[PDB]
């Protein structure tokens, strides 16, 4: 098996710490969801390729431009999160985050994951939003942000349900893979 | 680590390392903020275990089988002692604390009340000025030390022979020399996260609720400090590219 470097990025309210906890044990936990995740070395097969898959997340990294860059190193495959919930979050993406990786990482594809998907038909999601003259993100505006800042693809997931999350994991280990 | 705190630990959460009887004797909110505390020890438990890897079976193994250039293994592992040092203590209070919170006849069934008071000690005084310093010098040092362990690993062969063998086991499936680096370059933000959380179930008692916010605050001072003393150290650096940063 070959070894590929992956590492999450975005917002701290992106959702991304749920969603490798929720890949790496293949269940979102039942007693006690983790505050925090250290790291993972997932074993996946792809397309007929062993890979082992080192995972690693930023939060808590976001607030200090020093130390975060120090995740950076030797990435294969950067993922770049949003969350459906948060217009914000999506607006951050393509003048902080984008040129922060394209600098650190030149040349790793970025795959642009729209996170929490469950929350576009959530009532209580659509009225809270509606109170800042917002709406959950659109599958054509997740699209068009990631065709616009030269992302390998668009994706989208819901940790809590677990729909759409290993699709992701398996085209991130597909995208390391690439020359 | 060593066998009684792993077990203490081995649950993934409080709420199933204690009695179910126990547990039952808890309200709601007890029982958040008691996961949380556990996740805090629980991981730091596990970063001590990664410093541990660091110093005795990488460092010493590399000392006493191979034979490397004078200042090689301090360019690989730099200031590992002295993280050993400060975590190892740090995690020998938070034990104790779980330990004398025991009930008589039980060696799982605890509720700690107060770790505020341990946390702002940790964050404050002659220990955090320490923990500054270390990881202002460890964190410096973190891109160095990970080309030179490429480069030893790409033209040494009883060094590549060498890792391969003391990385072969399971146990060491997550802890290679890269990521032992990035773990702990990665612990001291995980900190505020952890903090914040447990505050959020505190509110119970009012002095608690003030010292987790002071602990938090301490912790957050520690982490702006250190990343505004950090500067990539680099092999065959000259003078020019550093005094023109
Ligand atoms: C980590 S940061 O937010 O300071 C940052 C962002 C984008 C580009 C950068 C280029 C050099 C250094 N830092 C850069
Ligand atoms: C006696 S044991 O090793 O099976 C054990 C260990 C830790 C926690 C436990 C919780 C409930 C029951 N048993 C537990």
């Amino acid at each position: 098996a070959i070894r590929k470097k992956l590492v999450i990025v975005g917002d701290g309210a992106c959702g991304k710490t749920c969603l490798l906890i929720v890949f790496s044990k293949d269940q979102f936990p039942e007693v006690y969801v983790p505050t925090v995740f250290e790291n993972y070395v997932a074993d996946i097969e792809v397309d007929g390729k062993q890979v082992e898959l080192a995972l690693w997340d930023t939060a808590g990294q976001e607030d200090y431009d020093r130390l975060r860059p120090l995740s950076y190193p030797d990435t294969d495959v950067i993922l770049m999160c949003f969350s459906i919930d948060s217009p914000d979050s999506l607006e951050n993406i393509p003048e902080k985050w984008t040129p922060e990786v394209k600098h650190f990482c030149p040349n790793v594809p970025i795959i642009l994951v729209g996170n929490k998907k469950d929350l576009r038909n959530d009532e209580h999601t659509r009225r809270e939003l509606a109170k800042m003259k917002q709406e959950p993100v659109k599958p054509e505006e997740g699209r068009d942000m990631a065709n616009r800042i030269g992302a390998f693809g668009y994706m989208e997931c819901s940790a809590k349900t677990k729909d759409g999350v290993r699709e992701v994991f398996e085209m991130a280990t597909r995208a390391a893979l690439q020359a | 680590s060593m066998e009684m705190d792993e077990k203490d630990f081995a649950a993934d959460s409080w709420s199933l390392a204690v009695d179910s009887s126990f547990l039952q004797q808890h309200k709601k909110e007890v029982m958040k903020q008691q996961d949380v505390i556990y996740e805090l020890i629980q991981t730091e438990l596990h970063h001590v275990r990664t410093l541990k890897i660091m110093t005795r079976l990488f460092r010493t193994g590399m000392l006493e089988e191979l034979h490397l250039e004078p200042g090689v293994v301090q360019g690989l592992f730099p200031c590992v002692d002295e993280l050993s040092d400060i975590h190892t203590r740090f995690l020998s209070q938070l034990l104790e604390r779980r330990r004398q919170a025991l009930c008589p006849g039980s060696t799982r069934n605890f509720v700690i009340h107060r770790l505020g008071d341990l946390l702002i000690s940790q964050f404050s005084g002659p220990s955090a000025e320490q923990m500054c310093k270390t990881y202002s010098e460890f964190c410096s040092r973190h891109s160095k030390a990970l080309k030179l362990y490429k480069e030893l690993y790409a033209r040494d062969k009883r060094f590549q022979q060498f890792i391969r063998k003391v990385t072969r086991p399971a146990v060491l499936k997550r802890h290679g020399v890269q990521e032992c680096i990035l773990l702990v370059t990665q612990r001291i933000t995980k900190y505020p996260l952890l903090i914040s959380r447990i505050l959020q179930h505190s509110h119970g008692i009012e002095e608690e609720r003030q010292d987790l916010t002071t602990a938090l605050g301490l912790v957050k001072e520690l982490l702006s400090n250190v990343d505004e003393g950090i500067y990539q150290l680099e092999k065959g650096a000259r003078l020019q590219e550093i005094y023109n940063r």
